[PDB]
């Protein structure tokens, strides 16, 4: 029984050692929206007489 | 066909580990299924017939 206790002990800090580690890369990343419409500035300005 | 197979038992075994502490860990699980654990002697010399 005391042998038992003592293998355990044992195994469970060989269990301990780490595998390894798992992250998620997102830093610098955006979305984007999306422009329906070109945003043209013109006007016409015509006379009444159309001259 | 016959055949003639020695049961003892199945122990599982994990890998990325040291097998050594895990044989140690299923020695002594082995050693009470076998009844030797503790001080004995052998006393099978009245099992017989003539």
């Amino acid at each position: 029984e005391d042998m038992a206790k003592i293998y355990g002990a044992v195994a469970a800090v060989s269990k301990n050692v780490n595998s390894s580690v798992t992250y998620e890369v997102k830093r610098g990343t955006h979305e984007l929206i999306k422009v329906p419409t070109i945003p043209h500035n013109l006007v016409l300005i015509q006379s009444d007489n159309g001259k | 066909h016959a055949l003639i197979k020695e049961d003892l038992g199945q122990w599982p075994v994990e890998t990325g580990i040291s097998l050594v502490n895990q044989a140690g860990v299923f020695a002594v699980q082995l050693a009470n299924k076998l009844g030797i654990d503790k001080p004995f002697v052998l006393d099978a010399g009245s099992n017989y017939f003539t």
